RNA sequence: UGGACCGUCGUAAGACUAACUUAAGCGAAAGCAUUUGCCAAAGAUGUUUUCAUUAAUCAAGAACGAAAGUUAGAGGUUCGAAGGCGAUCAGAUACCGCCCUAGUUCUAACCAUAAACGAUGCCAGCUAGCAAUUGGGUGUAGCUACUUUUAUGGCUCUCUCAGUCGCUUCCGGGAAACCAAAGCUUUUUGGGCUCCGGGGGAAGUAUGGUUGCAAAGCUGAAACUUAAAGGAAUUGACGGAAGGGCACC
């Protein structure tokens, strides 16, 4: 929360963030998760172990990420009209659903 | 910092409200401003305070339909658990001022600002409505502008006679029965019928001094 | 294809007409094209009425009412469905109905 | 004998307040809302809410001795709303149920003769 | 709160996800509270009924 | 497609013939 | 009916109050009274439809009513509604 | 954090004129709502007043012109193009949420457009009801006000102008939807007058002239392309729209 105005604001607005998300965790609930979409194959980031191994191995490859996770076997042993409808057959399920309860 | 270690309210005592004399029974509610220290002055902060009251409760009426007039009162004077509280204006309440103004019908609103004999300069708002005749099967009955800036003179070239009027030991006694209502409805019915006529609010904006010779009159 | 003899509503020799902010999503429609609601309600809604008059004080008061003009764009009329979707031939119709009681919401 | 405070029950969308104060309004009795009662931060705005919050002022008045209030609610209406939301009926019948033997039932909601321009913007909130 | 509560009417059921009669129901020692509940599962009419939350009812007209 | 936003799609092109045209002077 | 055998000769009645212009002659429902006061005596002719204050030269009583069409003179009139 | 929000009284500000509020009025159209004073103006009616065709409509021309925009000066509350965030999403430079900047507002000019719509130029006559309804006129053989039975004022009844809005219908027209004019455009039709259209695109483009501080405005083609494009209405969805009514595929 912070109220203490001698923090930056400008740096508790992440210090917000990342505890805001802890806190929910330690009462109940999930991990956040954000899903690595690299070339044409997928990387769930579900837990924190995976998360935080995740964080540190971008530091040494960083920018050749996206070349490295799709070749690298290291880095893989470690971590482990026909579209439009299908497309539009997901937007149709939230208006439907983020409407319903729109009043 | 304070840190009181228990309640500041237990440093608020109670005061007891007395209304001015011309009204009724004057304690008409408890007022609790802090005990007073070396820099809280008990007598400080009472002295801002507008008051909310009906008259209903300043004139016994067991059956609340004459409460409308909201008397607000200022809280001028205090002395042991006793304020005084000289009068502030008067407003109408929002179920009866609201609920006079349906469609069909014209409004004339007239608003003067005319100083009493004491040094109070008033600001009364009053108003009106046109009377539907008996046999009018036409739905509006409105009025014709020359029949509403002539009753807004009519209005205003009478309620200043009320004003420089037996003052507020006694002009508060004419706002007690509304007088003021039937001088107006046999003055307009001459131009056209008006419907209920009520003076709504007045604002009493420019209060002399005390006097409090007389105000301790005004407490009889 | 006109749809209405008087197109939106009701604008009769005046050339233009003043807006008005629709209530619930302010929307600036005019005041004549404005489903207005006018809505006389209670302020306990009839079921804190047998509550709150044990806790009267007087000979039971009688409690106000609320006094608002409401006003709603064409949209937020239909949604809220104060107003739809008539016949053809009913389009054509301004004065019925109520036709079974007083009519509640007031109540 | 009886005493009087008033209640000033503002009941909005998203919220309830009960806030009890003096006969001026200065000097509060429990200051308390419905959003400190419920954790959620959606569901503030509830019935069971405004009772959460009339459940603790109308025995609070009392162990400051009061014995009797006026209501004045709100809506919240500036230029916005202008009707009471969903819990203002749960307060006074929550507040009346609890032995504070009250009239005066005023509505003390804003209502400004056409002020400035409410946000949305001409088309707005578009749903 | 042990408040025993028995109905005299019935109103309609908003069944299909959860059947409840939605029912005009007063108490035993305060009978003049005939307070319209929503009454989860078979009921029957004169139905004698426990309670806890007897403050409330969930408004919903018909 | 809309008939607003081709009066738009072509007044900007006649400030860039406007424009590229007389700096051609 | 509107298919009438006749539209030259009405009744009377009716063109007495069907216009000033649109009988079928045009008639003028003005008339020159001769009003006396009651207060008074002079012999005073004037037009129905006035738009003058025209009391007398020495009979200022009342003669007439100030108004937009035929002036309506109240409880002080004495006239005849005749050529004079 | 101890004091936001709330309560309260108070001060300053700029914006806006609710409720009354209408099928009500006024205006050349754009547009036009606090009181009051002033200021010139105007339609209507009343008119046994005057003048005696002074009229109609109009290329060119002239004035006025919502909003946005521009130049300078003020102010600057709320809202707020752009901008920056927060979300939302497969992405979201969007909708929703917060911050606000130009703008919004007042005088001084420029701009000259809009679904500037009644998608209906203007002056004149005729062809039907009925209901309201704003002004003004007129008769109560009406009530009512009390200043009094009165008289001024209100209402109701009756008539009439100038109308306006609705319905009802053609027993007129239309491709129809409809229209008391979109009718009397009849059978090869005629009350005057002006502006405009000629399959769809290309294209309000290109180029010239002309106006503007500029944005832009007025004028304004063709080569080429093409057989349809369009109007109104019927029948197909008790196919993501209301209101119904069923069954354990």
């Amino acid at each position: 929360t912070d109220s203490h105005k001698y923090r930056a604001k400008r740096d508790r607005k992440a210090q917000r963030a990342t505890f805001r998300d802890v806190l929910r965790y330690l009462e109940e609930d999930i991990s956040p998760e954000i899903s690595i979409r690299f070339g044409t194959e997928s990387l769930t980031l579900d837990s924190w172990s995976i998360h935080h191994q995740y964080s540190a191995m971008c530091t040494v490859m960083g920018p050749g990420m996206t070349s490295q996770l799709q070749e690298n076997e290291f880095i893989r042993d470690i971590f482990q009209l026909e579209r439009h409808l299908v497309n539009a057959a997901a937007f149709k399920a939230r208006s439907i659903t983020r409407g319903k309860n729109r009043d | 910092g304070k840190k009181k270690v228990v309640d500041p309210f237990s440093r608020k005592d109670w005061y007891d409200v007395k209304a001015p004399n011309m009204f009724q029974t004057r304690q008409i509610g408890k007022t609790l401003v802090n005990r007073t220290q070396g820099q809280r002055i008990a007598s400080d902060y009472l002295k801002g305070r507008v008051f909310e009251v009906s008259l209903a409760d300043l004139q016994k009426d067991i059956d609340p339909e004459r409460s409308f007039r909201k008397f607000r009162l200022i809280a001028e004077d205090v002395q042991d658990r006793n304020v005084l509280c000289n009068f502030h204006g008067m407003d109408l309440t929002t179920d009866k001022y609201r609920s006079m103004v349906k469609k069909w019908q014209t409004l004339i609103e007239a608003i003067v600002e005319a100083k009493t004999v004491d040094g109070y300069l008033l600001r009364v708002f009053c108003i009106g409505f046109t009377a539907k005749d008996q046999q009018s099967q036409r739905k509006t009955c409105y009025a014709q502008q020359s029949q509403v800036r002539k009753i807004r003179a009519r209005m205003t070239d009478i309620i200043t006679n009320e004003v420089s009027g037996a003052d507020l030991k006694q002009l508060v006694n004419k706002l007690a029965l509304d007088s003021i209502a039937k001088d107006i409805e046999k003055s307009c019915q001459r131009i056209y019928p008006l419907h209920d006529v009520y003076i709504r609010k007045v604002k009493v904006l420019k209060k002399p001094r005390f006097d409090v010779s007389k105000l301790l009159e005004l407490h009889g | 294809t006109k749809k209405r003899r008087n197109g939106g509503r009701n604008k009769h020799n005046r050339g233009h007409v003043k807006p008005v902010r629709c209530t619930n999503c302010a929307r600036c429609v005019p005041k004549d094209k404005a489903i207005k609601k006018f809505v006389i309600r209670n302020i306990v809604e009839a079921a804190a009425v047998r509550d709150i008059t044990e806790a009267s004080i007087w000979d039971s008061y009688v409690l106000p009412k609320l006094y608002a003009k409401l006003h709603y764009c064409v949209s937020c009329a239909i949604h809220s469905k104060v107003v739809r979707n008539r016949s053809r031939e009913a389009r054509r119709i301004r004065t019925p109905p109520l036709r079974s009681f007083p009519k509640d919401m007031a109540r | 004998e009886i005493v009087f405070g008033v209640a000033h029950i503002y009941a909005s969308f998203n919220d309830t307040f009960v806030h009890v104060t003096d006969l001026s309004g200065r000097e509060t009795i429990a200051r308390v809302t419905g959003g400190m009662k419920v954790k959620a931060d959606r569901d503030e705005a509830s019935p069971y809410a405004a009772m959460l919050a009339a459940q603790d002022v109308a025995e609070k008045c009392k162990t400051l001795g009061i014995t009797a209030l006026h209501i004045k609610l709100r809506a919240t209406g500036g230029n916005k709303t202008k009707t009471p939301g969903p819990g203002a009926q749960s307060a006074l019948r929550a507040l009346a149920r609890s032995s504070m033997k009250i009239g005066r039932i005023e509505d003390v909601t804003p209502i400004p003769s056409d002020s400035t321009r409410r946000k949305g913007g001409r088309r707005g909130r578009r749903l | 709160p042990v408040v025993w509560a028995r109905v005299m009417k019935v109103l309609g059921r908003t069944g299909s996800q959860g059947q409840c009669t939605q029912v005009k129901v007063e108490f035993l020692g305060e009978q003049n509270r005939q307070i319209i509940r929503n009454v989860k599962g078979p009921v029957r009419e004169g139905d004698i009924l426990t309670l806890l939350e007897s403050e409330r009812e969930a408004r919903r007209l018909r | 497609m809309r008939a607003k936003w081709r009066k738009k799609r072509m007044r900007r092109l006649k400030r860039k013939r406007r424009k590229m045209r007389a700096r051609s002077k | 009916m509107p298919l009438a055998k006749d539209l030259l000769h009405p009744l009377p009645a009716e063109e007495k109050r069907k216009h000033k212009l649109k009988r079928l002659v045009q008639h003028p429902n003005s008339y020159f009274m001769d009003v006396k006061c009651p207060g008074c005596y002079r012999i005073t002719t004037v037009f129905s439809h006035a738009q003058g204050v025209v009391v007398c030269a020495g009979c200022a009583t009342i003669l007439c009513q100030p108004t937009g069409g035929r002036a309506k003179l109240t409880e002080g009139c004495s006239f005849r509604r005749k050529p004079q």
